[PDB]
């Protein structure tokens, strides 16, 4: 009665592009070209696929299958599998809030850059502005110029002193106050995601049509543009030059594993929610396969889109694209690439489509990012929730805005690094390992192959059973152990993070998954009788 | 890394001729080549930067050309003070490497080597040694034979020939032939004689002196 | 104007360490990268590494990683380079040169530092005058000279009358034999100033800090 069965998706292509749009984001565009260039060049293509075939694809497919089979949220699905691990469904929620605290602000920057890209003369071309210093030296000026340790470029000046305004803060210690411009930008973004989420999967399935197809068009325009630029072969050479001695280093394998894990994004509850709304007899294998393989291919061509332009930039300057692509962060897009676009014909066009591309790269992923949590909460508190969806979605968008006010400060970029590298990563990897173990070693892999055999009509191959049993948990275990054994020393804009930053990162990191052990203790302490009977009634799913 | 290869280790030219030094790089360089000049006994001095551009305080006779991997440093009017070793260096990729170096030697007309023999001084006889010295000044080219004669017999042991670098005023080499001997042997012979064979004349220049208090 | 004054020559035993200074003047010291170029005897230039004076931002070469250590002092605008585990290959002339960030050229260099890594004892030079004989024919010009025998290392300076005049002085490169160097110098002066006036050759040895002056006597 009343609700009973849940709703279903409006078309196969909508869900196929929704998952693709969530999988593809900023990092696919710029993190993969950098990590591919600095870790063996073209030879990075070899371990990147292995970590996919053995690690990424099995987690992606197993998550999309569990989601499309059980049709439950990230929280209520554990009550029907392993109640003690229900805290997982909560942990991810908290995790999402941290991601949403910064991932949108980044887009805000692009948005503030987009609304600043409608002028006939781009603001970051000249030095006669209200934010430039006396060190600002630009081009279209007297030739012979020689760069100095204190000299700066109008683009670097525009990012540093105008939009980001990071010169007004001394670090994590002093970062206040808040920039109202980026607050309004992130409000507009939280509004464009509000009207794209508030109705449920109908609008995020209609809006995804645009958010997921535009980046390929923009990447195509930038691609055929950058291929025509003189001296673009240098960036391609630096992008594909095989350096097989890097493969001897045990670091590049960990870099590839981590990169393909985030980029694929299993273990977050997004694929669970997206798979939940679908036909029971609908095929899941082909969907997961195609989407992931596209997500990789798209990264691969994005590499060219970036390195052709950076090759042209190295030609205009003096070569060694590694020198011009030293900084691995937002500065590679907001300063370097932007300065390269400004020196091209129809600069307004390629700027509008570039920043618009960035925003459209981000939107689909935060759409999903919220979609998983909303689905989880609505499925965990039914009839206490779902009274309206707009109320909860609004409470989340607003919560993310107040959670992003720390990032909208002058030293907000500092917090972005802190949140992006020390907090979300190791916790998502941790909960992904816990989930992979619970589904593989608690619920039983044989019964899982039986559920896929019921849904798809055939039992999964031995390659996948042997992947879920041993290969995938060791795949996540390797990354977690590698990170925990040596957290990277953070540095951003000639500013090294204090030594206690990692403690703050761990505090944010630890505060996310306090619920899974405290919930195991909660259910283990609430259910009467012996601990063996409590863990037996707590590990085995509900019989009816 | 980058290998800047200068094939010609030595190049000969005359005062007023057009001389060009080549520089071969490993990979493509675009226009990131600098030319430095190091005079014998001085520190390198920057002349060209970014293939063709001249640095402040550099005469107009030094030029630069090339775009890619092979680059050329050209001197229009070679002067006597242009005698130095020239180096090319890439300034794009880390690390910055240099070339082998091309010592530009100046070619001119022949010159007669002024030979001057010198008897061991009294301060050295006081210390207990005696070295007859034979100087060869202002000649060209470098190839020149030096023969020693204690008392008519060709002396060959204890002779050290030291060739200096070319001159930066008149472009004339100079060398020193040293005959180091003991005091006891010096006071048992009287007239020493050193002769030099050069290409300016067929007859070797012969110099002689007497030990009996000159 | 822009001057880079390095330290003097250094004679050090193998296995020890040596530090070379580099006092900069004539420009904004915090504006340019400070570099160190190694030049071996008869070899080419060899870039060791640079350092950012604002924070000491060093950037070494893979070939010199763990071999050279670059430091900088902003209080006196002076750079330093320390070399440990010294061998025979390190006996060379080292320069410190200024350089901008882009284009990365070496606009101004130091005078150099002659480094000799050997266990040979610092031997004082024996200065013996080389005066023309009293039986020679005094023509339009007489050729004088002084002799330096037995010293180590290659650190010697032979001047003539405080550098006046020296428009015809020929200095011959030192020759190494049995662990000791030996060189000579000459000077062609007209016959209307000798032996009337005073012509005295000065021989300085910075390694042993010994300056012996000898006057020529026919
Ligand atoms: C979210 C909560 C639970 C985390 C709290 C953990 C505490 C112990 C961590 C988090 C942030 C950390 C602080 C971050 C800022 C500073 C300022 C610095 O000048 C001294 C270290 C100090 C004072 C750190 C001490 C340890 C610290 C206070
Ligand atoms: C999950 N793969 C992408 C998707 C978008 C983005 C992301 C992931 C999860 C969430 Cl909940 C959100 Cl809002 C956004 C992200 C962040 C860090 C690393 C990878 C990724
Ligand atoms: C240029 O930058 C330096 C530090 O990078 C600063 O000290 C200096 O004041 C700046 N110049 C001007 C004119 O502001
Ligand atoms: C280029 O810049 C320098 C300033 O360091 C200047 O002195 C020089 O004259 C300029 N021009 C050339 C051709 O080097
Ligand atoms: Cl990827
Ligand atoms: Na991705
Ligand atoms: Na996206």
């Amino acid at each position: 009665g009343s609700q009973g069965e849940r709703e279903t998706w409006g078309k196969k292509v909508d869900f196929l592009l929704s998952v693709i749009g969530y999988a593809v984001d900023l990092g696919n565009v710029w993190r993969f070209p950098y990590i591919c260039a600095q870790n063996g060049g073209g030879a990075f293509l070899l371990p990147y696929t292995i970590m996919a075939i053995f690690g990424g694809i099995p987690l992606f497919y197993m998550e999309l299958a569990l989601g499309q089979y059980h049709r439950n949220g990230c929280i209520s699905i554990w009550r029907k599998i392993c109640p003690i691990f229900k805290g997982i469904g909560y942990a991810i929620c908290i995790i999402a809030f941290y991601i949403a605290s910064y991932y949108n602000t980044i887009m805000a920057w692009a948005l503030y850059y987009l609304i600043s890209s409608f002028t006939d003369q781009l603001p970051w071309t000249s030095c006669k502005n209200s934010w430039n210093t006396g060190n600002c030296t630009n081009y279209f000026s007297e030739d012979n110029i020689t760069w100095t340790l204190h000299s700066t470029s109008p683009a670097e000046e525009f990012y540093t002193r105008h939009v980001l305004q990071i010169h007004r803060s001394k670090g994590l210690q002093d970062l206040g106050g808040i920039s109202w411009q980026l607050a309004l930008c992130i409000m507009l973004i939280f509004t464009v995601i509000y009207f794209s989420i508030w109705k449920g999967v109908k609008t995020s399935g209609k809006v995804v049509w645009v958010t997921a197809t535009f980046p390929y068009i923009a990447l195509s325009v930038l691609l055929v543009r950058g291929a025509t630029l003189p001296g673009a072969w240098r960036g391609v050479l630096f992008y594909l030059k095989p350096n097989w001695q890097k493969l001897l280093e045990t670091g590049v394998w960990i870099d590839a594993a981590a990169q393909i894990f985030f980029s694929l994004g299993p273990g977050f509850g997004v694929l669970l929610a997206f798979a939940s709304y679908n036909k029971f007899n609908n095929n899941c294998y082909q969907d997961a396969l195609v989407t992931s393989v596209v997500n990789c291919m798209t990264s691969f061509v994005s590499g060219f889109v970036i390195f052709t332009v950076l090759g042209y930039m190295a030609e205009m300057r003096n070569e060694d694209v590694s020198e011009v692509a030293k900084d691995a962060g937002p500065s590679l897009l907001f300063i370097t690439y932007a300065e390269a676009i400004a020196n091209m014909p129809a600069s307004t066009f390629f700027a509008i489509i570039f920043f618009l591309m960035l925003i459209t790269l981000g939107l689909d992923s935060s759409f999903a990012g919220l979609e998983g949590v909303i689905t989880a909460v609505l499925d965990e508190f039914p009839h206490v929730w779902a009274k309206r969806r707009e109320r909860f979605v609004l409470a989340v968008v607003i919560t993310c805005f107040f959670g992003s006010l720390v990032t909208l400060t002058f030293g907000g970029a500092y917090v972005v690094k802190l949140l992006e590298e020390y907090a979300t990563g190791p916790a998502v990897l941790t909960v992904a390992l816990i989930e992979a173990v619970a589904v593989s070693w608690f619920y039983g892999i044989t019964q899982f192959c039986r559920d896929v055999k019921e849904m798809l009509g055939f039992s999964p191959g031995w390659f996948w059973r042997i992947c879920w049993v041993a290969i995938s948990p060791l795949f996540l275990l390797f990354i977690i152990a590698s990170f925990l054994m040596s957290p990277p020393q953070l540095r951003l804009f000639q500013y090294n993070y204090p030594y206690w930053s990692i403690i703050l990162g761990y505090a944010i990191g630890t505060s996310s998954f306090i619920c899974i052990p405290t919930y195991i203790a909660y259910r283990l302490i609430i259910t009467p009788g012996t601990f063996k009977e409590r863990i037996i009634k707590s590990i085995t799913p509900e019989t009816p | 890394d980058i290998v800047m290869t200068q094939s010609h280790k030595f190049m000969s030219t005359s005062v007023g001729d057009r001389v060009s030094i080549t520089c071969k790089a490993s990979q493509d360089v675009s226009t990131a080549v600098a030319w430095y000049q190091q005079k014998p006994g001085q520190s390198p001095k920057l002349l060209i930067y970014s293939a063709s551009y001249r640095y402040t305080g550099v005469p107009d006779r030094f030029t630069g050309s090339g775009s890619g991997t092979d680059f050329t440093f050209t001197i229009s009017s070679v002067q006597a003070e242009d005698l130095a070793v020239y180096y090319c260096q890439q300034h794009y990729s880390i690390p910055r490497t240099f070339g082998g170096g091309t010592k530009l030697e100046i070619k001119r007309a022949d010159a007669a080597p002024t030979v001057s023999i010198f008897p061991p001084s009294s301060e050295q006889l006081t210390s207990g040694g005696a070295s007859v010295v034979c100087f060869l000044n202002n000649f060209y080219p470098k190839d020149i034979n030096v023969k020693w004669k204690i008392d008519g017999s060709e002396r060959q042991n204890g002779v050290l020939n030291s060739w200096t670098d070319q001159d930066s005023k008149d472009s004339t080499y100079s060398m020193s032939s040293t005959l180091t001997l003991t005091k006891d042997e010096y006071e048992r012979h009287n007239s020493y004689t050193c002769e030099a064979t050069h290409k300016t004349s067929t007859s070797p220049i012969v110099k002689s002196f007497n030990r009996n208090e000159c | 104007e822009v001057q880079l004054q390095q330290s003097g020559p250094e004679l050090v035993k193998p296995g020890a360490s040596v530090k070379i200074s580099c006092k900069a003047s004539g420009y904004t010291f915090t504006d340019y990268y400070m570099n160190w170029v190694k030049q071996s005897h008869g070899k080419s230039l060899e870039w060791i590494g640079n350092i950012n004076p604002n924070n000491g931002g060093t950037s070494y070469n893979q070939k010199f990683k763990g071999k050279a250590t670059l430091t900088v002092d902003k209080s006196s605008t002076t750079a330093y380079m320390e070399l440990r585990s010294l061998t025979s290959e390190d006996s060379a002339v080292y320069y410190c040169t200024r350089s901008p960030v882009r284009p990365y050229y070496f606009d101004y260099w130091g005078q150099g530092t002659t480094l000799t890594v050997s266990s040979a004892k610092t031997t004082p030079p024996s200065v013996y005058p080389l005066a023309p004989g009293c039986g020679d024919t005094t023509g339009s010009s007489v050729t004088l000279g002084c002799l330096v025998k037995g010293y180590f290392p290659e650190s010697v300076t032979v001047t003539w009358n405080s550098g006046s005049l020296s428009s015809s002085v020929h200095t011959f490169p030192a020759l190494l034999q049995s662990g000791l160097y030996t060189m000579s110098s000459s000077v062609t002066v007209p016959s209307s100033t000798w032996p009337s006036q005073t012509v005295t050759c000065s021989v300085a040895h910075p390694a042993s800090s010994t300056t012996v002056d000898k006057k020529l006597e026919p």
